[PDB]
């Protein structure tokens, strides 16, 4: 009994109606098909059990049904806290085995939001260790696509920076990005102006944050 | 009031073994089966097996039956997952979950990350990201913590022992060129509070038993 879940991911606005389908190969009783919600870094939470029954405390905009070989989870009015990955689960009475669908990520589409840019120079504590890490923070933006480019003394950097993007926020559906430029103490002490330049769909002109080694 | 809390995860060499624990509370441990489900990073949920604490026997998916065992000690309300001959593909987040009703999982543990690797553990170094504004600037300010050169995942970062929650972003770790992880944790606060409110970033990396509390100060 192999489940097949669809779609892999979807994007919908607040107030929209989303549906997720798990097709059960073979015959599963309506009593033994369940739906779980997993928010990032958290354990799965039971949303619906036995095809259509809401779990305790689960909002009734969630619902489920079956149409033959196909099972359907439906959110009637999408809300930002519904950002999660959803899994179906099936139990087979012959073998006592359990199988999970491969999951559906539900992202929230919202209005464009420009990031807030901050720059952090390396700390004296880290420089006393031989390395220097300059950090550039993009705070609360949408959409996720963003470009952070590093300039040292107006020279463009490449291959010495790593970035990281948060998952979508459960309150306002925004993202945040952290880009780290790393140099040795030697190279860091050999230059003076350090800047990150940000381009984002919500910025009509790129935003630059910079500091001067010293002041 | 029903709770499952796990423990046991960490770094393990390939071909080695590890034992995870699931402490149950808030109900009669003997009346509900307890199962284990793992999730590889980025991938989906995978059922492993389960135990019935009333008898002590266990079922297993055919993928794990030869390699893993599940026991239960009813006096301590604890279930155990013994994992043997671990491979790189066994690196995952392991959950225990209680079965109730028509065979659904209604209470899950928090998850414990197991890493199968032959690299040695490394405790993190914790550096301040000093606030951007002065206390006289007028708006919001960003401040933070850089958690560099640790192995393996995970680290837990909190602010002011967890009392500071709103506006906190802890970013996913990024595997550096050296093979060690590095992440940053930032919070935004009112500029006016920079001179009075203490901001401490608490870092905990269990694999190396490192608990550091780094105070972040301006300038």
């Amino acid at each position: 009994i192999q489940m097949t879940q669809s779609p892999s991911s979807l994007s919908a606005s607040v107030g929209d109606r989303v549906t997720i389908t798990c097709r059960a190969s073979s015959s599963v009783s309506s009593s033994y098909l369940h739906w779980y919600q997993q928010k990032p870094g958290k354990a799965p939470k039971l949303l619906i059990y036995s095809t259509s029954n809401l779990a305790s405390g689960v909002p009734s905009r969630f619902s489920g049904s079956r149409s033959g070989t196909d099972f359907t989870l439906t959110i009637s009015s999408l809300q930002p806290e519904d950002f999660a990955t959803y899994y179906c689960q099936q139990y087979s009475r012959r073998t006592s085995y359990r199988t999970f669908g491969q999951g559906t990520k539900v992202e929230i589409k919202r209005t464009v939001a420009a990031p807030s840019v901050f720059i952090f120079p390396p700390s004296d504590s880290q420089l006393k260790s031989g390395t220097a890490s300059v950090v550039c923070l993009l705070n609360n933006f949408y959409p996720r696509e963003a470009k952070v480019q590093w300039k040292v003394d107006n020279a463009l950097q490449s291959g010495n920076s790593q970035e990281s993007v948060t998952e979508q926020d459960s309150k306002d559906s925004t993202y945040s990005l952290s880009s780290t430029l790393t140099l040795s103490k030697a190279d860091y002490e050999k230059h003076k102006v350090y800047a990150c330049e940000v381009t984002h769909q919500g910025l009509s002109s790129p935003v630059t944050k910079s500091f001067n080694r010293g002041e | 009031e029903v709770q499952l809390v796990e423990s046991g995860g960490g770094l393990v060499q390939p071909g080695g073994s590890l034992r995870l624990s699931c402490a149950a509370s808030g109900y009669t441990f003997t009346e509900n089966t307890v199962h284990w489900v793992r999730q590889a990073p980025g991938k989906g949920l995978e059922w492993i097996g389960g135990i019935n604490p009333y008898y002590g026997g266990s079922i297993f998916s055919p993928k794990f039956k030869g390699r893993f065992t599940i026991s239960a000690d009813t006096s301590k309300n604890t279930a155990y997952l013994q994992m043997n001959s671990l491979r790189a593909e066994d690196t995952a987040v392991y959950y225990c979950a209680r079965r109730a009703g028509a065979y659904y999982f209604d209470y899950w543990g928090q998850g414990t990350l197991v890493t199968v690797s032959s690299a040695s553990t490394k405790g993190p170094s914790v550096f301040p990201l000093a606030p951007s504004s002065k206390s006289t600037s007028g708006g919001t300010a960003a401040l933070g913590c850089l958690v560099k050169d640790y192995f393996p995942e995970p680290v837990t970062v909190s602010w002011n022992s967890g009392a500071l929650t709103s506006g906190v972003h802890t970013f996913p770790a990024v595997l550096q060129s050296s093979g060690l992880y590095s992440l940053s944790s930032v919070v935004t606060v009112p500029s006016s509070s920079l001179g009075t409110q203490t901001y401490i970033c608490n870092v905990n990396h269990k694999p190396s038993n490192t608990k550091v509390d780094k105070k972040v100060e301006p300038k």
